[PDB]
């Protein structure tokens, strides 16, 4: 009943960095501290490494086990989306505001932080975990995929919503609005997809996989409380953000079926602000 | 955000239903009182400014020099008499931003508005203290406003060429090629635009020194042509604009379609070069009977009769050229060529569509040369001959480059003050003055045409803002009848004014006598024909001023025979792009676009509501968009029958038009006697 | 040395099938015979089945194969291309010339059509044999998916092709032509990853690859001309349409960087018109 | 497949574990007897086949009508008498298929090697028959082989100029740049290579017009260029090839260097477009040391001091503009911008190294001017005088560009022969006779520098061939003898043939007075150093011939002193590529590439052993590769210093050299006094 408008609404939102010219963020860039430019560039390279695995693993993997052909077309444009826009995008933002250096030494810091290498670990774990004509292995990595969009982006989305809001940024915030404005219906859709899932199960199993999604939450959430602290303490956002990524844990249980888990919480108003061909006939030329 | 933002920003606050259109008072108010005052260079008197800005390199003291300071003061004075209230933000924003003169460092502010003014009045008059009063009534009444070249410049020691449109020929040849690569350089270094007639180039595939398949075609002198606008850039701040026109019967037309798409290899993409095609009564009749229509070789027609495919009349040399076995050409489709040009004017809004038949029906200089394309902006028609650039130490055989300094009547203001007669004379006598003191000293060409044509453009604008602040809808008949009535007394006067002129210095433009102002068949439909207002409504708009009658017409033609003309063209309707928010007017003879215009300045977004938009004619100010295309092309048609040169005709376009739409709006457009139709904007 | 490259190519050469209006096809569908529409729709359907392979596995079992991700996420661009703009672009083909029972039975028969299967099966069996970090069974499926995209499609091309040059079937000959535009990108990009293989090999390996590409080339071509035959001799065609598969395997093979294997011929003229840093030490500078 | 092409590649087919050598003899002869005979067309007589290629637009009626027939007949058969017999089926296939006059349609072959030589000669002696035997008997007997625009384009009308090679110095300002483009494309047009030097344009973000950060700097004149070069791409038949130098110094040099990147943008990358550094000795002592160094903007330069930093001496300027206030530079790394260097060659071969200490320590016209840039080969070291060109109406201030006739001695024939006086001596006459009926009538500078310098090129090839065919390694101390004492000899003779030139003419070149020519200067090595053979084996090679002593050095010197000289420049080593299988002789004085060269035509694969290459010379037949880039270093300083201008000397490379491998070469040659280093091949 809805593959085909998300067909429609992924295609018609279809986009390339390159629409959006980058030059003008030059000077709001040049303008934060130290200590601000550090975090977002950090906060970026987290969300480059999700997109990276999303798209080379997560999508690909899922549109091989999901059946039917127009329900594999959405999740390969999701796919290409994850990998050949989103991901890139992140580059074009480093490439015009960041020397190569600072490039090199964030996509260093990628690699050996331990909160961002532990959700990798634990999202692209459930993806590869997945067993042919094995609807619960299925399910598993739906969540984790769901959590992955709706969810763990939403530590990075914070602070590019943060400054738009603000006025600064607006390019770059741009991009960001149009990488979130996908997520938002990739969360939707895979959601949709898992509660397919869920909804064949005996009363019994589907208590387990509410303990399951739970579990998984739980232990996401606890990791990405340390990683927020550990980018947002500097520039003095740790809390805020804190409500935000509750917020949006509340909006990926709701995409899976599930009852909200964290009590709602007033967001900074700030990153609230941030949010044919015809051919001529004869009759055509006379009047 | 600054407290002028803050209360323009209010405009969109709807408060009991209704705009807040009275916020925008208060925010002009709040943006000078907070920042024109503050930041504005004070000086004790005039003469202290004077000399500081003649001193500092600001103003040229060559026009200074011709006034007493009396004079000077006298006409400083006369322009703060009025105590001018800029009427919105916008207004005085755009000014203080792009032409109020600012310090070497652009943090204060030397000219106000009334000073620029006066400057302008002071260069215009020559040394006539009363002519720079009369100028600064003028422009101070916002009556004529001087084209942002003249207006920005006029006065200015570093300032560039008060003409910014510039047409150039280019012959085919390779020196011809390069001589034009260089033209185009110092023309846009000059920061104004250059439009180049691609269509003496020869095709793709043809010979060079009975050597074949070795031209590259219009295509790479198109490439040339880009990256030399890329190049001379005007410092980048306004990036370097050219326009390329080629002939629909020239067989690289589809090919120079081309270069606009977007599918287009990356080594064949034009990207800072506008394109406009010349489409002949021909290529119409051919698509029109379906027919299957062929596209030239220009060379081998050039060698088959010595003379230029562009330079012949191909309503009678088609099918010549058709039967002719040494002309080289290739079938193509017409109606498919025509579904070409409506997708990439969709696509792209190119290129700029140019009817050349209703041009040169109607061209009073078809004796010196027809009109074969137009300029970057598509309102400028007039004759041209191509110059034969020789090898170094060969003399050049120098022709004919089209260039026009521009005005823009406000039709509002011009109609409030009953001075349609002064306003134009006086708008002629500035343009002539601009024409006399232009000299451009690397486009040889420009600079003899320049000299012999002494051809001025005298634009409109505001029409739609004085017919909604007057209740007449722009696509009614009433609205029709008044711009006949208007553009007809202003296609009066200026001849009349261009005929004194003539008198008055004793001398006509080059080649006047074979011209149908000379012969006299310029005058025939205004000599038949009665253009008063046939609606009572529109005849009392017009109620103080004299409309000239077919007795009027005849005396005006009997004097012309008498003393000739001066100007071979006078009147041109340009877009007048920026210089409009500040005459707070509409642009052009345009519809509006939007109601409401919001743009975003810095990291602050401003709303322009319409000049005298209210909730009485909120109405009368339809977008452009709703409008019916086929009654803004028949409003244009019939401004065009008073205008000797070009008007700029955007279509507006929904996105739910087909191509079929777009093709039928340029067959009514050509139907209709359109000359030129510039862009295809789609909402 | 070419990702970057391509990836730009291929991201501007994005389309959709609504962009072009199919409807006034039948004006010209109309007038031909039986024989041609049997052929039309033969061919039409060899190609969407052929197509679908491509899009369900031969694409995605590359990128999953392939290390990069840059490569990645132009592999999930193509794929994306096949599943969600040319599979539709295939059906909306059907769906404006033949009534829904028409479309089925020519399914039906050439989903039963020996020559059909037989090329079919041969590369989805290629795909299905590569294991993983086996570089060899890699190279051997590129070069499976090189033939589909450089050769095995062109047997079917040639119709829509020669009707597009004689001004008939023109709507959905242009989409045709955006499809051949694109399959041959595909095929020269997957040509360079397999070159990329073939150069890390050494060279009794490579003598040994090369004796599997041309055996296979071999085994394809064969096939295609019994193919050609059955499709293409009721209309009189057969003759050219084999002149058409040689001239595009040897497109095929120099995308794998071999020798052309067949003679130069010309081609239907009407089928035409419608086609180490190391620093220095401060003694280097003294001799 | 061709019967000789199967019979060429059984060269490879290994007999006995040795290559078929003789096959390529039968090769030759079956491709004569089957393809080239057959294809030739035929004519009664002599006569008969003049008359019909003059009539039929082949040739100049102009240059042969100095001779009566039976003069024409007499050279035709002295060309002829030698019955010359190419050695390999390459010499002849290339001739045949780029250098023999063919028939318009390119089906039948008018020329034999017989009738090019003879026609080639009868232009040389412009009316002189013994004169034209003279050239017969050098061309035939392949002792000298004219360029290949001379030897392809003498005497025939449809041709293009007989000088390929051409250096524009362009000035700072918007008309000096358009006229450097029209004259490249004016150059390209007539098949020559341009090299443009870019030193004297300003820096990006340098202020044009009291305006700062207006300037595009040299990557913009660049993309002009690479689009000019691209269009006069010669009707298709060659590309067009340009050279743009620069000094490393500028401030643009990265910029200008990032254009050879592969990673580099499509908008700053230039494509077809070659790039050389000119690299001071101050450049190399500021990485030796690595001291930090500055890139200045040339416009500061300019303005603080007059004068263009290319204009000036950087090794004692270097500080001053460092300690200058006026003068604005960038801090660099020096070492990090050799090392960018040797990467940017070892990806692309780019850019060409031209060490302007070397090139002017032994430079005869520094009086004239510095020599600050090269040609498109790197070979090319002349004074340059950079023009004036103003605007349009006003007069332009020509200055002196660069341009040189090449012409190569065939060394193994030249040695076989024993007739370097004689062969130098025609061979510098028919370069001269090339420059004087040179002129470029679009090209101010370079007409007026070729009729005032008379600079030629005389080269040489066969070096590695003809030491290989003697049983002489390459890289040994005894090839590097005969080398010293060849071109020692060669420019003993070319100096002798100038003045006595000057002495028959009574005029020397602009400038002579001030050279060291006439100073006495250049002689001193000469005069007080011995280069005769100092190996036995290579004093053997020189029997019955006289090699020129201190003695006879200081009659020359005195004899100059007496007469002058009539040529600026005389020698220089271009590459020589495509006339080398025709002369059956190595290219240049480089060693070979490979032994055997596998080369495609159309779908056949032809085989090109090296020319006598045999299995008991096939270990002096070493590859270049495989040669120590040291030893190569020292063959070229050992030769170079008997060069006035460049050797165009390339470097060999293995791919498992590192960049430090390549900047260490780079230093080496430097210290040896080499003046271009050419493009760096990695195998
Ligand atoms: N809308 C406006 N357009 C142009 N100039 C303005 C405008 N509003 C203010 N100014 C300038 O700022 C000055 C101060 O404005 P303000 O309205 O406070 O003046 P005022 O003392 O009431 O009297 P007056 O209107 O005669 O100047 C005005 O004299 C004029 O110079
Ligand atoms: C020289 C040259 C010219 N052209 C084009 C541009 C000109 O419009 C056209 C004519 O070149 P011309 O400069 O006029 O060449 P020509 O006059 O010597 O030869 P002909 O009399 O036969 O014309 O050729 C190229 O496309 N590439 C080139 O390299
Ligand atoms: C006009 C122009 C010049 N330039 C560069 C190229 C020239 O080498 C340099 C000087 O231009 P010029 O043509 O010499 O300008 P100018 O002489 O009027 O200004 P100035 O007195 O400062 O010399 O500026 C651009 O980069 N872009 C442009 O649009
Ligand atoms: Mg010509
Ligand atoms: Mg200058
Ligand atoms: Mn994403
Ligand atoms: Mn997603
Ligand atoms: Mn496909
Ligand atoms: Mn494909």
């Amino acid at each position: 009943d809805f593959t085909q408008m998300f067909y429609n609404q992924n295609v018609k939102q279809f986009w390339l960095p390159e629409e959006i010219a980058l030059n003008g963020d030059l000077l709001t860039w040049k303008y934060l501290g130290k200590n601000e430019q550090d975090t977002y560039m950090k906060v970026l390279a987290g969300l480059t490494l999700l997109d990276t695995e999303q798209g080379n693993t997560g999508m690909p993997i899922v549109a091989e086990h999901v059946d039917g052909h127009q329900r594999k077309a959405v999740l390969n444009f999701m796919a290409m989306m994850e990998n050949a826009v989103h991901a890139k995008s992140y580059s074009n933002i480093f490439m015009t505001l960041a020397p190569t250096e600072t490039i090199n030494e964030v996509f260093e810091w990628v690699k050996q932080n331990k909160y961002l290498q532990k959700k990798a670990q634990m999202i692209v774990g459930l993806y590869k975990a997945i067993q042919k004509d094995d609807e619960i292995s299925l399910f598993k990595a739906m969540v984790a995929s769901v959590y992955l969009e709706s969810f763990l982006f939403y530590s990075g989305f914070y602070y590019p919503l943060y400054f738009y809001g603000q006025g600064k940024l607006m390019q770059s915030g741009e991009i960001i609005n149009l990488i979130l404005r996908d997520e938002a219906i990739h969360g939707v859709y895979v959601g949709l997809l898992a509660q397919e899932i869920y909804n064949k199960q005996t009363e019994e199993k589907k208590a387990e996989l509410r303990e399951f999604a739970i579990d998984l939450l739980n232990q996401l959430y606890e990791n990405e409380l340390e990683y927020t602290e550990d980018l947002y303490d500097q520039v003095g956002l740790s809390h805020d953000v804190k409500k935000f990524i509750r917020y949006n844990a509340n909006k990926a249980l709701m995409n899976l079926g599930f009852d909200p888990y964290f009590e709602e919480e007033d967001i900074n108003p700030i990153v609230l602000n941030g949010l044919t061909v015809e051919p001529l006939k004869d009759d055509d030329f006379y009047f | 955000v600054p407290k002028w933002i803050q209360l323009n920003n209010e405009i969109m606050i709807q408060k009991d239903g209704k705009f807040q259109f009275d916020k925008d008072k208060e925010a002009v108010h709040s943006y000078f009182v907070d920042y024109i005052n503050q930041n504005t260079v004070f000086f004790h008197n005039l003469k202290e400014k004077l000399d500081y800005l003649v001193e500092n390199q600001y103003y040229e003291e060559e026009f200074l020099s011709l006034y007493s300071f009396e004079d000077i003061k006298e006409v400083f004075k006369t322009a703060y008499a009025k105590k001018f209230r800029f009427p919105s933000f916008m207004s005085a924003f755009k000014f203080y931003n792009d032409y109020a003169l600012k310090t070497n460092d652009k943090k204060k502010i030397l000219e106000r508005y009334e000073d620029r003014i006066s400057i302008v009045a002071l260069f215009f008059a020559n040394g006539d203290t009363e002519k720079a009063k009369e100028y600064v009534n003028l422009m101070i009444n916002q009556e004529y406003q001087p084209s942002t070249p003249t207006f920005l410049n006029a006065g200015r020691k570093r300032r560039g060429e008060l003409v910014s449109c510039f047409l150039l020929e280019v012959n085919d040849s390779l020196n011809d090629i390069s001589r034009a690569i260089d033209i185009s350089m110092q023309l846009s270094k000059l920061g104004g635009g250059v439009s180049l007639n691609l269509s003496k180039l020869r095709a793709k595939g043809e010979a060079i020194k009975d050597v074949e398949n070795a031209t590259k075609g219009v295509v790479g002198v198109m490439k040339l042509l880009d990256n030399a606008f890329r190049y001379a850039d005007q410092m980048g701040q306004r990036q370097g604009s050219g326009a390329a026109y080629l002939n629909i019967f020239h067989r690289d037309i589809n090919d120079f379609l081309d270069t606009k798409k977007i599918s287009a290899d990356e080594d064949v993409r034009v990207k800072t070069l506008s394109i406009g095609v010349v489409i002949p009564d021909k290529f119409v009749e051919l698509a029109r009977e379906d027919k299957a229509a062929y596209v030239f070789y220009p060379h081998t027609i050039y060698k088959e009769y010595g003379q230029h495919m562009d330079e012949m009349d191909m309503n009678e040399m088609y099918d010549k050229f058709v039967d002719n076995p040494r002309v080289k050409k290739e079938k193509i489709n017409p109606r498919k060529l025509l579904e070409k040009l409506a997708m990439l004017r969709s696509e792209s809004g190119y290129p700029y569509i140019m009817f050349q038949d209703n041009v040169n029906k109607v061209h009073a200089n078809n004796h010196i040369s027809k009109v074969k394309f137009s300029n970057l902006c598509s309102e400028v028609l007039q004759a041209s001959q191509v110059s034969s650039y020789t090898d170094y130490d060969e003399e050049d055989e120098i022709g004919l480059d089209i260039s026009c300094n521009l005005g823009s009547l406000n039709i509002l203001n011009v109609m409030e003050h009953k001075s349609i007669e002064k306003t134009v004379k006086l708008a002629t006598d500035s343009l002539t003055h601009v024409s006399e003191t232009t000299d451009i000293r690397n486009a040889p060409a420009v600079r003899r045409a320049n000299k012999a044509m002494k051809s001025i453009g005298l634009g409109a604008m505001n029409l739609h803002g004085y017919l909604a602040q007057n209740g007449i809808a722009y696509e009614s008949p009433e609205a029709r009848d008044f711009a006949n009535t208007f553009f007809m007394m202003v296609n009066f006067y200026s001849i009349q004014r261009s005929a004194e002129i003539a008198k008055e210095k004793g001398e006509t433009f080059d080649q006047y006598e074979g011209s149908t102002y000379a012969t006299g068949e310029y005058f025939d439909k205004y000599v038949s024909t009665d253009f008063s207002p046939k609606y009572e409504k529109i005849a009392n708009l017009f109620e103080g001023m004299h409309i000239p009658t077919t007795e009027d017409w005849k005396k005006l033609k009997a004097f012309v025979a008498e003393h000739g003309m001066y100007h071979s063209y006078r009147l041109c309707i340009a877009p007048t792009g920026s210089i409009s928010y500040v005459q707070s007017s509409t642009a052009s003879v345009m519809p509006i676009m939007e109601r409401i215009e919001e743009r975003t300045y810095g990291n602050s977004k401003t709303y322009y509501p319409m000049p005298g938009l209210a909730s009485n004619n909120w109405f009368f100010y339809k977008e452009a968009y709703d409008m019916d295309m086929f009654k803004v092309v028949d409003m244009i048609a019939t401004i065009q029958q008073h205008i000797d040169q070009g008007i700029s005709f955007t279509l507006f376009l929904k996105d739910t038009m087909t191509t079929r739409d777009l093709n039928r709006i340029d067959l009514y457009a050509h139907h209709r006697g359109i000359k030129t139709i510039y862009y295809a904007r789609t909402k």
